[PDB]
């Protein structure tokens, strides 16, 4: 979301460590937009076992193709109830033109109705607004 | 040799069932710690009225995971909602779980408190012997490996508070060097027996205030909270989605401090932070 | 849909060897093995057999004794 | 603080001394090392025992029972500043600890390690579960 | 030389919850917090205060009550 979670309960910087207003460190008490990501993380078990880990966010925006141009995509889904599916299709519709997202949804949907006995589909884009949800006969 | 990325994530956290709830609370700056008769009572034995508690804890989709209705009521709820989040996590990263069935994929779990286990082992002639296939710590991973068919390393680590992060370190390392193509990194903590907190409070590490005053001068202690969380690591040449890339990670261990065992050695923590930066 | 057994804080102990207290739960729906009880109808109500309390208690005794009823 | 120590940990602290000096090394030579500790432990029974009577039982039993301490407190006394870790995998564990350390040494990380395995049979309920799964031999 | 506390057979749960039975163990060696009891000497023996049983019992009550003595 390009923003750092506003830490809570921050009021009086601990008067036992500087850098809490000595410029060096900056407690995030406000929602700060993020710029040049690259993060560390701490975890110290009370028994004296420490571990750190460095991260590098991926930075990469979405191109402008010519396929979802006039081409409606097919979005399909599976779940454990009518809702489980009605939920997914709701998220697919609200993110119509986003191809990265729809593709993934699809790669997932492919689960045997032996486990996910509930399926549905939607026609993203195109004057269809064609959307059907059904239960699914077991067996092959 | 190979590049390691965070492809999937999910969890259930204090006053949040899914990660979109969790976020609305992080942004909305909402205190997820509460004052409830939820795990135990108003303020039993003087324990602080505040705890970070999971909304529900009894929920679980037992048929889908293939567990006899009986053999499920004798399952540690951590494991219950682990089996769910780590599914919710794999599919989070655009991968159909089944694609991994039979893989050299592995499972690392950070778990320190198996409370449910003791609870269902008292009754000496009320006691169902297969509760242990559903509570014995090893199962926090062994049974996650079981259902997803991950034929790679299945392991639980305990290092107190560290653990889950060190699990995430341990897996990254396994992938990095051949062994695996992906991993399930999980962390679990559920607060069921009050005696536990009671020990903590007697060591003073428990905040009566019932809060984690993060850097504010009035830091008494911390405020225990629960969560099941899991992430999917994988090699980039296999991730349909990448939240971030792991650049490094390692752990050491506060030597022998003169000031006791509980004392966080910042001089050692300092070392650990260097080992992973500047020259190396 | 279905909600499951979450070991409550009550479950855990305050400490005990406790072999001398027993709670018995009685289901009278036609499926229950203790459905036979519905035949102790009196004046139109199904009242637990005064005799039953003796049985319960008696059972309870042998429990604490590591023994069986017989 | 000793009577509230899990006897595993008690006799671990002794064997792993008895072990280091077994190999002609004076333990002290390792003080401050990047040496590490891996423990295969599945059953911390003593831990629950001293955690019931909430007026009787003291708060620092957990510095002497909490699984993490099976290694964290072995690391503590010997001054091993390298990885301190407990693993649980049921019966495997200790061997897999010995695997895990070998690997850490192999590739830089450490110059030496303490591999430990611990199992003490205190609560009968444990065995009772096993028997009900049939894996216990009546023959004994 | 010195032998230490080995959690015993009968130390872990052995029936089910009972907010209604309590065992109290009393050590009188000079280290114990309950050493104060050695001052209830009578005729040359150290006899547990008749009054003590009342205290024990009283404690026990409040336990079962989820409450504290006060």
């Amino acid at each position: 979301h390009g923003v750092w979670a506003p830490n809570l309960h921050y009021h009086t910087p601990n008067p036992e460590i500087p850098a809490l207003q000595d410029g060096r460190l900056q407690v995030v008490d406000r929602p700060l937009p993020i710029r040049g990501g690259n993060v560390g993380i701490n975890s110290f078990g009370f028994g004296g076992s420490n571990v750190h880990v460095i991260l590098q966010p991926n930075s990469r925006p979405a191109p402008p193709p010519a396929q979802h141009a006039a081409l409606p995509r097919l979005l399909q889904a599976s779940g454990r109830t009518l809702e489980a599916v009605q939920t997914l299709l709701e998220q697919g519709l609200r993110h119509s033109r986003d191809l990265a997202f729809v593709g993934m949804l699809n790669e997932i949907a492919a689960v045997s109705p032996v486990a996910m006995p509930f399926r549905g589909y939607a026609v993203l884009g195109g004057e269809a607004g064609s959307q059907e949800v059904q239960q699914v006969p077991g067996s092959k | 040799m190979e590049e390691v990325v965070i492809a999937g994530m999910s969890g259930k956290l204090p006053e949040s069932e899914n990660l979109e709830e969790f976020w609305a609370n992080l942004i909305g700056g909402v205190d997820m710690v509460t004052a409830d008769d939820r795990r135990w009572k108003a303020g039993l034995y003087g324990l602080p009225r505040r705890m970070g508690k999971l909304k529900d804890l009894s929920r679980f989709d037992a048929s889908f995971f293939g567990v006899h209705s009986k053999q499920a009521n004798t399952m540690d709820p951590q494991l219950r909602m682990l089996l769910e989040v780590t599914y919710e996590a794999i599919v989070d990263g655009g991968i159909n779980p089944a694609s991994l069935r039979g893989t050299s994929t592995g499972v690392w779990v950070g778990v320190s408190s198996s409370d449910a286990s003791e609870a269902l082992s008292r009754d000496p002639e009320t006691l169902v012997g297969y509760s242990m296939i559903g509570c014995q710590r090893a199962m926090m991973a062994n049974r996650l490996s079981f259902f997803f068919d991950f034929k790679g390393p299945s392991i639980t680590i305990d290092t107190a508070c560290s653990s889950s992060l060190l699990a995430l370190q341990s897996a990254y390392q396994a992938i990095r060097g051949g062994e695996c193509s992906a991993a399930v990194v999980g962390g679990l903590n559920v607060l069921l027996k009050p005696n536990s907190s009671l020990q903590f409070m007697k060591l003073g590490m428990l905040s009566q205030d019932g809060t984690c005053r993060s850097f504010d001068a009035e830091g008494t202690g911390y405020c225990r909270a629960e969560a099941v969380v899991a992430v999917l690591l994988t090699k980039k040449s296999l991730a349909r989605r990448v939240y971030a890339t792991i650049l490094n990670a390692g752990t050491n261990t506060d030597g022998s401090k003169e000031q006791g065992v509980t004392f966080p050695s910042g001089d050692v923590q300092e070392q650990l932070i260097r080992s992973l930066y500047a020259p190396a | 849909s279905q909600a499951w057994d979450v070991p409550s804080a009550a479950d855990f102990p305050s400490g005990s060897s406790c072999s001398s207290v027993a709670v018995y739960k009685f289901d009278v729906s036609p499926e229950s093995p203790d459905h036979y009880l519905v035949d102790h109808c009196i004046d139109g109500r199904v009242l637990f057999p005064g005799t039953g309390y003796l049985w319960l208690t008696w059972k309870t005794l042998a429990r604490a004794l590591s023994q069986n009823l017989e």
